[PDB]
């Protein structure tokens, strides 16, 4: 090959240990880490939804890293990880609770009795989803599932709002490009 | 195409006082300043480093240089006369034409003025004085094409005024040699943008 | 092809750009790039 | 161009060149961008 | 040089002893303390704000001392502390949100999404704003800047009060004078 | 002020020619020169050292010296059709635009002409030709300020016309690319004066 | 490279032997050497000239050696050496006088005292002219002088005639092609 340079791996952390002590090379960290993916959403009263209506949606639209990156590859495995923050301002008694649905089941077609959790507005929900599956790993959105994997299935007593966010336990990532990027809505 | 450059020292501004002289020059560091608009009336202010290097000469044989790193050196001499009375304080300021104007060396007491960094003048006795002004920018290093950040001003003051006999003669005068050069340089990028 | 055939010159120019503007998208200026404004003589470059 | 392409009609009068990216020693800061709007994809709807 | 005394290093810390346990020497464990800076400050509803608006008009009383001697000094760097104690009298729900946001960039001209916290009146917020930056450090009240470094958006859902206060974390400054000083205001 | 200076290669002309372009970059090196009005019709000439020092652009970081002492380095390269056919020689001679005319490169035969060093250029062959032309000056050093003395003069000749197909297409041509610079500089001594 | 040959370095050396005893190889000895100049030049009497308004014509003849070869070169240094052979018919007392003349002064703007010779027909002049000169050797017919190096200034007693030869002393020439050159006058 033929390759130049006009003329480093220390200033790049040197200038950081200055500047940021944060010396980020792996993103697998950054899948850890959590970021919101709506802002108030809400819920039908005293009953459950399959959580999917809602992530497919944000999926789409890249808001957070868990989705962003999505759009980079193709496979991953591991246990994703959710968060409700309660913001609904007026229930007389509140319980909350979570239970396993594979993927793309619907709420009928499914029990509502097994490994579950309860909390009471403590406002907040802090479940991680573990991974199982049956081929090896996961198509990050193939759209032709009989749920294969688990996922979540959510009830609240009464209509609810809530914040949410989302990341992963193993979770982990197959390489791909990436499309192309939406920017600023200037219409006229 | 050369190893080595220039730290050549070069002049900048010869000044000349005389007692009884109520001006700008004079008037030496009131003691408060409440007003912005009776701020401390100084005697000269030099803007560097950009100053130095566009009035030193050494701008054709540096420029085509974008980035630099420097510790500027400056040095003032007299030869004045004896009958003479009084003393000088010489500072530097870091962005004071920019900063919240509460935290300009203007606009403070002669006590905060002094303060800061550097060095007297005695109008008869500090014959030759010295002072070295470091990398005092934020910013890693200095642009040239541009040479639009002078990364601090520098201000005389006077702290008392030029005092002397009742009515003065010509020769009963002061006068001053400044210069400016440089050490502790470090130039890298060549560039075809010139500093106009 | 191997007919094709020429010289080019590749040449940094570190700092801001001569550029146009619109209301909705920037450019750049070709004008101030012509060899008697940047020569790119001494700069960094590479000639293929 | 520093000296013009020399093509023979014996092949096309014109070339083309292709920029490949990537980068090394690469490093980031902070994970809050600096747009005004979030981050979303433009995803294609059916038409125009 | 010509010195002389009329006649220490001890019975300054032996007086200190018995008088005085606190054997301070360095300001920099100043600087980590924390000091009010408004009492009672209000803030708009079920929206968000750049805390600058506050924080620019403090710095210039010198109420406290991480303004008081930034008028001493030029340059500065590390990570800013805030906290947030809620007094507001009147709520039904109350999330109270922070996030990241370049030093003097506007709140329209920003994302609302990213590295944040929240809390529930728990009635405070005590966040650490990190020391991210494109020179080497900050001086002080550099009237120009697009936001060189990091600084705090806040977001509440409520017509809200708070007690604020903050410090640094390493967070620390270049020498200089000091200005003229205000005493009281005898009107007549 | 400076450890060590230019010595980057820069360009100087860049000239083309297609088969059938009577001119004088062709009626290539006439057998014999009678008259001083038919002269040995060349195709470039190069006032050297001045039109180096002015156009290569490091007057400005070379300048504010006086005298000086160097060896030309230059280089020619070609990306040229093959469809071409013919050779060119390139050579120097000090002082041609004063000595006695009879000695100068023109008003001479091809064969004495060749005779001056130099290299030759194959239009097809000679991809990257060298060429290195040391002090030729009689003077120790020479003169910035005054830049008058260029103690050589370069030429490029022709030795076969621009042979190629009958009717020649647009790429049908030949380019040039031009490059001087130098080495065994020696610099010495400041001076105000400077070249306009 | 690619060389042939058709099958020496002392048969030429041989031949020589017993042919010609001179082996030349070097031709600096052939510029020690003189070789006439002029044939019967003529001078002003009593008077004197620089010999360059000969010198100059005769160089741009070729008709001797240290103008021959003058012609195929660019650069030299050394002292000349020249001879005047009296020949003329009719005088009463004969000084014949010889000073030195930067090269291209004339006689009027220099003065005539100095190092000199002086002989009396003894019928001959025979001197050495040094290398004196200001740059570090000669353009050999650089026409723009005024002076650099040093040369000759004749004077005689009498309208004169002379004989002319030339030579070098340690003289010595840069390296060139050659011109064009000269043959017969076949005119009709």
């Amino acid at each position: 090959e033929n390759t130049i340079s006009f003329f480093p791996e220390r200033m790049n952390n040197e200038a950081l240990m200055r500047g940021c002590g944060e010396q980020i090379v792996n993103l697998r960290p950054l899948l850890r880490t959590f970021r919101t993916i709506n802002d108030n959403w809400s819920l039908a009263a005293n009953t459950k939804t399959p959580i999917t209506d809602l992530t497919n949606t944000a999926d789409a639209e890249g808001r957070d890293y868990m989705s962003y990156l999505s759009f980079l590859y193709r496979f991953y495995r591991g246990g994703r990880r959710y968060k409700f923050f309660n913001t609904t301002p007026l229930k007389q008694t509140c319980y909350v609770r979570s239970f396993l649905i594979p993927r793309n089941y619907t709420a009928d077609e499914i029990n509502t009795d097994g490994p579950s959790h309860i909390t009471y507005p403590n406002p907040v929900h802090e479940v991680e989803v573990p991974f199982y599956s049956q081929y090896r790993k996961i198509p990050i959105a193939s759209t032709s599932d009989k749920g294969y994997d688990s996922s979540l299935m959510y009830y609240t007593n009464v209509g609810t709002q809530q914040i949410v966010a989302r990341a992963g336990n193993d979770f982990t990532f197959w390489m791909i490009g990436t499309p192309q990027l939406q920017g600023i809505t200037k219409e006229v | 195409s050369i190893i080595q450059f220039l730290q050549r020292p070069v002049l900048i501004d010869n000044i000349e006082i005389v007692a009884g002289t109520t001006a700008d020059n004079n008037t030496a560091l009131s003691r408060y300043v409440l007003d912005r608009t009776n701020p401390q009336k100084y005697i000269k202010q030099w803007t560097l480093p950009s100053t130095v290097l566009k009035a030193g000469g050494k701008a054709q044989k540096l420029a085509n240089f974008k980035y630099l790193r420097c510790d500027v050196q400056v040095k003032i001499v007299l030869n004045a006369n004896p009958f003479i009375a009084g003393r000088l304080y010489l500072a530097y300021s870091p962005y004071d034409d920019k900063v919240a104007p509460e935290r300009r060396i203007i606009y403070t007491s002669r006590a905060g003025v002094t303060g800061y960094p550097g060095v007297e003048l005695d109008f008869q006795l500090d014959n030759s004085v010295e002072m070295t002004i470091p990398y005092a920018s934020f910013q890693e290093a200095y642009d040239l094409v541009s040479g639009n950040e002078d990364f601090v001003q520098l201000y005389l003051f006077t702290i008392a005024p030029v005092l002397g006999p009742s009515a003065e003669s010509a020769n009963s005068k002061v006068d001053l040699s400044v210069y400016m050069w440089l050490d502790n340089i470090s130039l890298v990028i060549p560039t075809y943008r010139l500093n106009p | 092809t191997a007919f094709h055939t020429g010289r080019l010159e590749i040449f940094f120019e570190p700092g801001s750009i001569p550029t146009v503007r619109t209301a909705d998208n920037l450019g750049p200026d070709q004008t101030q790039l012509n060899g008697t404004i940047a020569p790119s003589d001494n700069n960094y470059k590479y000639i293929l | 161009p520093i000296t013009k392409l020399m093509a023979p009609d014996t092949v096309s009068q014109k070339v083309s060149i292709v920029v490949w990216k990537w980068a090394e020693d690469v490093v980031v800061v902070e994970p809050k961008p600096l747009t005004s709007g979030p981050t979303q994809v433009y995803n294609p709807p059916a038409v125009a």
